[PDB]
């Protein structure tokens, strides 16, 4: 097989605006480095919220293919497409968000 | 007169999403198209743009049926 | 090509709570005996709800990604991280849920 | 050498789009292929009319992100086994599209050569 | 006949109504306990005419506050 | 033969909560019904109580309008 694994996730964004209202902190546990930069670059707080909903998700859907969300970076290429770098796979991710659902897709791909 | 109800038809079915083949005559918004007064206002307010026509919620209240606002059209 | 194809479903669960209610035997007309176990094991019911809504997810996804034409009680799909198991592909699986959907996909790989 | 290009996927609320065709009913020639116009026209339940409207946005919105030129352009058919698909030079597009009441998904992966 | 009763009502209340097994106790409150009001207590009874083939006017089902009341007017 | 469609009319008006006007022999569940897999699932599950038989997913996915259904008992 070329495919390691599939991982999809829905979650909304009612219940991570919730978290986040009572515990800022969620950030910091859920976040890379770089992705709290993006996420507190952001002046709209909705846009925030669909920025940590779509990566929480996405941390979902990744650890699923798969089988540490801080250690799981999702960045932003050139054409503003959402990546991630893993060591001994191809991945391939896309997200997708509306007002109260946000999901991420992703799909690993070996490398070796 | 089978111009005009074409007309209000297609408002009926493309612009508050009601299927056409319930769309006759004698059909009732309330019961049978599921259309309530916001509704029946967006109705009426579409006909006064796509006629020139000015109507009062005098006359806008008397249309509870195709047929009544069809009616109302044809006395245009 | 060495993808067959490519599936995905989304079903609200409390379409399929009501249905469970009124018809009982959509279990065993939906689930195999393998997900039975699993099902009759759970004793909070929102979980047997979820648990099932999932499974009816996966089952639509996986008879979208072959091509329709496969009875719902003869696709097992089970854990390990779910999968399946039909000859000739190389079935990939991921499941999710929230309070109010369910949703998996099936990514069907050729042997 | 990966096998896959990029994978898509793209969520979107009924609603919405009902309400913008509703009021733009140009919404439909903007956004589907001929091919796909008369498909929609075919129908007469307003609920389906608008879930397909709904499900073939999602579906080239997806291929977008996935593909990483314009709506109309892009046919959304059925395959052989009744598998929604897209032509496109250079890949194989594999498409799976879901609705719901208020809500029309699409996946989209793309694999290439 | 004895505890039988409460196994059919519980039964009814777990598999229809959705509330865990373990809530389901003699003493549990419909509204305070199991999260059910009118229209489930609504649904227990329809279920329970069946189950028995019997008549239980509205009059009797306002009485029931309780799971223990349901398995009590089964028992006659 | 014309006495089934109305025990099965029944069900889809009754029990889907489908207009009685939209249903015709003809009428594609998923097209003008707005009847999805689920929905058939329950029609098939009510029919097999109704008529004192068995109904595989075989044969239920085969169905996609409201003649089918019948055309099936019969």
């Amino acid at each position: 097989a070329m495919i390691h694994g599939i991982g999809v996730d829905l979650i909304e964004i009612d219940r991570i605006q919730a978290l986040y209202s009572k515990q800022p902190k969620l950030v910091e546990r859920i976040l890379t480095k770089n992705e709290q930069h993006k996420f507190n670059n952001f002046t709209h707080e909705q846009r925030k919220i669909e920025f940590l909903a779509g990566r929480f998700a996405t941390k979902e859907a990744f650890s699923k293919a798969l089988g540490a969300f801080n250690d799981i970076d999702c960045y932003n290429d050139e054409l503003g497409k959402p990546k991630i770098d893993y060591e001994g796979f191809i991945v391939h991710v896309s997200i997708s968000h509306t007002e109260h659902y946000a999901m991420s897709q992703v799909v690993l791909e070996k490398s070796a | 007169a089978m111009e005009n109800f074409d007309k209000v038809k297609d408002i009926i079915v493309d612009r508050l999403g009601v299927d056409a083949d319930k769309v006759t005559e004698d059909a009732s918004f309330k019961d049978d198209l599921g259309a309530d007064s916001l509704d029946i206002a967006e109705l009426v307010m579409e006909l006064e743009d796509e006629f020139g026509t000015e109507i009062p919620d005098e006359e806008a209240e008397k249309i509870n049926t195709v047929g009544d606002a069809v009616k109302f059209i044809n006395s245009l």
